[PDB]
């Protein structure tokens, strides 16, 4: 089946260029269709950026026409987005699409002059059922992923959306509700992954 | 047509 | 540019029942070829948007037939019959008549369920964090419905303001509930000056506002 996948950096500095690639599997980009870039801002507003057609002809959103370039490599079934002179306003999740029907998974790009920073991981200790968790604090940029007991624990897990603190660093909590009688039989370890900083942290959470 | 052109 | 408007930010719906979502355009989307160029998308939490309806009333490939579209000129409706848990997310209309293609602001579909009170937990700052000079106090509200919930931080019976941040999960598909995390952030110095830390929760499912607290 036809599938699309975005690739590129997750963090770009202002004034520099954003360069994303859409790799198309099981379809030749010369065979038909428009091949679009669509982005979604924080807050969820969607914007159509432009397309490249099956013949390589472009069509750009007028609001971006001066900064944007959409090109392709038919021999590799790839098409590209280049956005010049980026600002903080270009922070968004970028999707490539074939027409309106086939979508990539999206890739988050943060535009900021701030340095990559790994999280601190603090326990939220448990005081029928007991709640416990991990506070994943002071990381940049998004995203982090959190699993519990290496993925063996999924039931009752809530990993909250990150909040942007005034410092410009993110914070989130991941919690799990658990039988209070299992606190002495099963250990609870949160596995925190922050790919942008190459950080992997396992934190054991035990009763206070 | 304003729609996405399909396979040629 | 054509301006697309979705008047409703969200709509609640009982599972098994039907719901209509409205969209409007600033210009007619009818073309001389007879088609009206209005598309509908659903974006489920954590997922890419997916096409539901193209050209106003045509069901897209691989989409359940409980989704249908109708309209005329500048007014359009997506109907979802027999709403199920998998239908939660944000529904967007998009005009496809003229470049640039433009999207409505979206309408979130909420599954309506019985009122559920949150289970509330308070977490003091860890000893590890307290070394850093900052103290984070966390209040957890677990598995509640509806979404509206007030969290009041009280430090020695004094009402806090502008020193906490909240986060809410997307409506899940296992029990149609929300969960909420509230983090009170203080300096270690300010934290150690006080004793009683309290999180007061107001919610429809509670008989009265519930307070969870600890002594430092």
């Amino acid at each position: 089946d036809v599938q699309l996948q975005e690739s590129g950096p997750g963090l770009v500095k202002p004034s520099q260029s954003l360069s994303l690639t859409c790799s198309v599997t099981d379809y030749s980009i010369t065979s038909g269709y428009y091949w679009n870039w669509i982005r979604q801002f924080p807050g969820n507003k969607l914007e159509w950026m432009g397309y490249i057609s099956y013949d390589g002809s472009n069509n750009y959103n007028p609001s971006l026409k001066n900064r944007i370039s959409i090109t392709r490599d038919p021999s590799k079934d790839q098409f590209f987005l280049n956005l010049n002179s980026v600002t903080t306003e270009d922070t968004a999740t970028y999707y490539c699409t074939r027409g309106s029907l086939v979508w990539g998974q999206g890739t988050l790009v943060t535009v900021s002059a701030a340095s990559t920073k790994g999280p601190s991981v603090f326990p939220l200790a448990p005081s029928g059922t007991a709640a416990l968790g991990c506070l994943v604090k002071d990381y940049f940029p998004e995203p982090v992923t959190v699993s519990w007991n290496s993925g063996a624990l999924t039931s009752g897990v809530h990993t909250f959306p990150a909040v942007l603190q005034s410092s410009g660093l993110y914070s989130l909590s991941s919690v799990v509700t658990v039988p209070s009688s299992s606190l002495g039989t099963q250990t609870y370890i949160c596995n925190v992954n922050h790919k942008p900083s190459n950080t992997k942290v396992d934190k054991k959470v035990e009763p206070k | 047509s304003p729609g996405t052109p399909g396979s040629r | 540019d054509i301006v697309m408007t979705q008047a409703a930010p969200s709509v609640p719906v009982t599972p098994g029942e039907s719901v209509s979502i409205s969209c409007r355009s600033s210009k007619s989307l009818l073309h001389s070829n007879g088609n009206t160029y209005l598309y509908w998308f659903l974006q489920r939490p954590g997922q890419s948007p997916q096409l539901l309806i193209h050209r106003m009333s045509n069901l897209a490939s691989g989409v359940p037939d409980r989704f249908s579209g109708s309209g005329s000129g500048t007014a359009f409706t997506l109907r979802i019959s027999r709403v199920e848990a998998e239908d939660v997310g944000v529904y967007y209309c998009m005009q496809h008549l003229e470049y640039p293609y433009t999207f409505g602001g979206g309408t979130r579909l909420e599954v309506k369920r019985t009122v559920a009170a949150p289970s509330v937990f308070i977490f003091p700052p860890s000893d590890e964090q307290l070394k850093s000079g900052t103290a984070s106090v966390v209040c957890l509200l677990n598995n509640f419905y509806p979404r509206e919930a007030k969290v009041q931080w009280k430090v020695d019976n004094a009402l806090q303001s502008g020193n906490s941040q909240e986060s809410v999960t997307e409506q899940d598909s296992k029990d149609s509930t929300y969960s909420l995390s509230s983090t009170l952030t203080l300096s270690k110095a300010d934290y150690e000056k006080h004793k009683v830390y309290a999180c007061e929760v107001t919610h429809q499912g509670l008989s009265s506002p519930v307070t969870k607290s600890f002594n430092r």
